[PDB]
């Protein structure tokens, strides 16, 4: 279990306990629920690296209090 | 100056032959004369759906480049909808001059695709937060908001 600083462009920072083998899609699903977004509409990144679904914490060496990245291609809808 | 003759042609199709339950009227001027480029519209609620018992007004605009360009579609007031902005904007593909909209396309064509929209909303480009979030967390609820406006539109 790893707390992960998720930031967006708009300065959104929304925190996200999950446990090293959780896929990651998860915490997209989460991002997308609580901030009301579209989940095919949203990149997440991990360093310069978009993350997938089946990555996991522990597959990308992730720690306590990481950031992930989230952009918004869709600059209207 | 074409689109007044396009919309006049549709205005008598539309007074023969329209679904039913539908309407699609122009407005009034401030001095009484006709308005073609503004009609009131309403879109019944299908049967055995959340939406069953409510006529759904709303707005059509059009501007000078029809039909060439497409109407602005307004729920008046706002519906509780995934893909009705919170402003009661209504968007669809064949909305869209850029996507799906063709000259061909007419008032009657618009009107029952927002209709099919009402139960069958595009989870994939939501337009309002509020309902795309109680639809796709709690579906109870989001019935429950959907048959309660139902009957606030219902015709009295």
């Amino acid at each position: 279990y790893i707390k992960l600083k998720v930031i967006g462009q708009d300065s959104s920072e929304i925190h996200f306990k999950v446990k090293m083998t959780t896929h990651l899609k998860k915490l997209k699903e989460s991002y997308c629920q609580r901030q009301g977004v579209p989940m095919n509409s949203l990149r997440f990144l991990f360093e310069g690296q978009r993350i997938a679904d089946n990555h996991t914490p522990k597959e990308l060496g992730m720690e306590e209090e990481d950031v992930i990245e989230v952009y918004q291609e869709q600059t209207g809808g | 100056g074409i689109a007044l003759s396009r919309l006049a042609q549709e205005r008598r199709a539309w007074r023969k032959d329209h679904p039913f339950g539908f309407v699609a009227v122009p407005t009034k001027n401030p001095d009484g004369t006709m308005n073609l480029m503004n009609w009131e519209c309403a879109i019944p609620g299908k049967k055995g759906t959340p939406w069953e018992g409510g006529l759904f007004k709303l707005r059509m605009l059009f501007k000078d480049d029809y039909p060439s360009s497409p109407p602005k579609c307004k729920f008046e007031p706002p519906l509780f909808h995934p893909n009705v902005y919170p402003s009661g904007t209504v968007c669809l593909s064949i909305l869209e001059e850029d996507k799906d909209w063709r000259p061909a396309i007419t008032i009657k064509q618009i009107l029952l695709g927002i209709q099919e929209l009402l139960n069958e909303p595009n989870i994939q480009d939501p337009k309002q937060a509020e309902a795309y979030t109680i639809y796709c967390q709690n579906r109870v609820e989001y019935e429950k908001r959907v048959r309660a406006q139902a009957k606030k539109f219902a015709p009295s």
